RNA sequence: UAAGGUGAUAUGAACCGUUAUAACCGGCGAUUUCCGAAUGGGGAAACCCAGUGUGUUUCGACACACUAUCAUUAACUGAAUCCAUAGGUUAAUGAGGCGAACCGGGGGAACUGAAACAUCUAAGUACCCCGAGGAAAAGAAAUCAACCGAGAUUCCCCCAGUAGCGGCGAGCGAACGGGGAGCAGCCCAGAGCCUGAAUCAGUGUGUGUGUUAGUGGAAGCGUCUGGAAAGGCGCGCGAUACAGGGUGACAGCCCCGUACACAAAAAUGCACAUGCUGUGAGCUCGAUGAGUAGGGCGGGACACGUGGUAUCCUGUCUGAAUAUGGGGGGACCAUCCUCCAAGGCUAAAUACUCCUGACUGACCGAUAGUGAACCAGUACCGUGAGGGAAAGGCGAAAAGAAC
């Protein structure tokens, strides 16, 4: 899949465009590392699909608001 | 002339159709014999052809 | 000589029979092209 | 036989098959093989009327 | 509504012998009527499997088109067109020619 | 109680067979038709309730359906059940 | 609605008759075996083999009601672990499979054109997969404009083979603006006042408008030629109807059809009125769109090969302000204009034709037109996916085989 869910990123097409300037493909892939949390909204600990520089968004939105957004995105925790 | 009801037929009698002065066609003036255009319709057609 | 074709229908049924085509994605499309042609020999193989 | 009976309850009409037609229903089987009954009306009367009670048995679970 | 059927007599318009009231013996699902006292066909038919018999033919009445026969008018010895459902009262044939049945 | 009389869809018309139709058809053996759905599990008691007689031995077979008729494209008899039944007495209505 | 009918090839017994459901046909219901989505579960397709629920022993398991699966919601059950959760289950709601095309998304070519070839082009097109409505999709300004104005979208004719991109080559081609078809606008980011007002939805019913099962619809004869007239002769009759099929030679008056007039116990497409049941208008005071915008790095898509590259998108880097605020006006700076992004609904002009109904051909006529006018997607070819033939019109009538 290569889906990160927290920042919603997807792999994207992209061309190499380097010397001798052939029209060959190169692509770009985003990252996914996954992480374990304590959330207080639950009696248990949970694991979420999250990425490098993506956990920076949890500090903006609040952990309970990301727990609810990933629930609205159908995630299993 | 054009009537409320009498705007259609004869047809099945062959070589016939009923027609009014609006958009008078040149085929009606040569594809048949002695046309039944009236002494008042000749005045109406002069105002449609200027 | 032998013209690459043996007498055995068990070898045919297991690939071209109704259960061997209706269960597979492309075999269930052979059945649809057969119907779309109007062909009476839909799958045979028995 | 009726096919509709308003509030007369169909639970009592199953007896028509299980007792009242019994020992005459389909009785020409094995016992007659010629087709020469000479009662071509009776063979049409022993058909379709038994289906109207089956149309009425649709509501038989009502109480 | 359908014409001729079997109860009426016909005066005949097709290329057969005319001058008599054709009585309808039978009507066919092929669009034909069989008329008595009008025309005959020969037919000798297939012989029997045993063994020596005299010569003889069937000689039977002919079928003609139900659409080229016209019904006898019961007034002037001729045929007439009839019309369907009269303009007043009960559902009956119009009998255009003189407005009377039989 | 136990079962209803819908079990009694047993035996169909007699047919011709040199094993019966020669000297046995009203005294030992008769060859019968059988319905597409009918019991072979309670057949000894089903005849005992519908025809009210006992049968000692009965075997059921189909042999072969012929396909060679009225062709055009050739018409078939299909398989249908036939039985060699020991009823020992005649029945007509 | 009619006297012949119990389908047909195929007759006939017997019986229903010829009025009361003979026979046939339409609306809207009851249903619809087993395999198949296939769906208790399993197989060598139509077979075999189980469970829960209801009732029961006339006494080696019947016969009815139910049991596949995903998510949502609801209710049972249930570990490490106390609460909890994971695991184990049932049920309604929407979907499921088969289509013809129109329609939204995912992945995604190469012959080719450049008389070669790498950038460009073939093209986000084909193809394979998925989704979804009767239409989809689009939309109610951080839009365009040009110092004057327009004031949501869609398509058609134009703007224009122009402004412009490009081994500057082959290709590709705007935007403003105009003519026309067409045009109700509206809710959230919450909770008050006061009410159930705006605007709808579902079904019922009334009314209008469309389509229905169905019924009616004008006139001619004899003689002559011939096998026979629809043609000749004698002349009459009709015509919103002398389109078409014809029929024994050429029919308005013989048949079917046509122009026309009626009809529906009742169904069903569209739009209002209205009961029931959900929905709920205005004004006030709050809340006011953030990992977003601006700006780098490397690319994609925009006519535009990154260039003077704005725009739209973002793998990656940096990351606000939020009204002494912020976007855009094809780099950038300034001024001025013009809007207020980072949330949804949605007219109609539009697309297509499985299907319904009306209808036509200076088109073909059996080596044609579909491969197929006919037991043809059959015969037949091949392990198979797949490929695929030959075959039309007696006569007025079997009058077609007596002896």
């Amino acid at each position: 899949s290569r889906v990160c869910q927290v920042t919603g990123k997807r792999p994207v097409t992209g061309n190499n465009r380097s010397h001798a300037l052939n029209a060959t493909k190169r692509r770009f892939l985003p990252n996914l590392h996954s992480h374990r949390f304590w959330v207080e909204s639950e009696k248990r600990f949970v694991t979420l699909r999250v990425s490098a520089k993506g956990m920076r968004v949890i500090d903006k939105k609040g952990i309970d608001t990301v727990l609810a957004e990933l629930r609205a995105r159908g995630e299993k925790y | 002339e054009l009537d409320e009801n009498l705007f259609l037929a004869a047809r099945n009698l062959h070589k016939v159709d009923v027609r009014d002065a609006t958009g008078i066609d040149p085929v009606s003036l040569i594809a048949f014999d002695k046309v039944v255009m009236t002494a008042d319709a000749v005045k109406q057609v002069e105002e449609m052809l200027a | 000589m032998k013209r690459t074709f043996q007498p055995s229908v068990l070898k045919r049924n297991r690939s071209h029979g109704f259960r061997a085509r209706m269960a597979t994605k492309n075999g269930r499309q052979v059945l649809a092209r057969r119907r779309a042609k109007g062909r009476a020999r839909l799958t045979v193989s028995k | 036989m009726k096919a509709k009976e308003l509030r007369e309850k169909s639970v009592e009409e199953l007896n028509t098959e299980l007792l009242n037609l019994l020992r005459e229903q389909f009785n020409l089987r094995m016992q007659a093989a010629s087709g020469q009954l000479q009662q071509s009306h009776l063979l049409k009367q022993v058909r379709r009327d038994v289906a109207r009670v089956k149309t009425l048995l649709n509501e038989k679970a009502g109480a | 509504a359908a014409k001729i059927r079997r109860d009426d007599e016909v005066i005949v318009l097709t290329g057969k012998d005319k001058g008599k009231r054709g009585k309808v013996k039978n009507v066919l699902s092929s669009g034909k009527v069989i008329v008595e006292g009008i025309n005959l066909v020969k037919k000798h038919q297939k012989p029997v499997p045993a063994l020596n018999q005299p010569g003889g033919i069937v000689e039977k009445e002919a079928a003609i088109q139900v659409s080229n026969v016209a019904i006898f008018n019961a007034a002037t010895g001729k045929a007439d067109r009839v019309g369907f459902r009269f303009e007043d009262g009960k559902k009956v044939r119009f009998f255009k020619s003189n407005s009377e049945t039989i | 109680m136990i079962r209803e009389e819908r079990l009694l869809k047993v035996l169909r018309a007699p047919h011709v067979s040199e094993k019966a139709s020669t000297a046995m058809e009203k005294s030992n053996t008769i060859v019968l038709k059988v319905a597409k759905d009918a019991t072979k599990a309670e057949i000894k008691a089903a005849v005992q309730k519908l025809f009210e007689v006992e049968v000692e031995v009965v075997n059921t077979l189909v042999v072969k359906g012929k396909v060679k008729r009225h062709g055009q494209r050739i018409g078939r008899r299909s398989d249908w059940k036939k039985a060699y039944v020991t009823l020992k007495e005649g029945q007509n209505l």
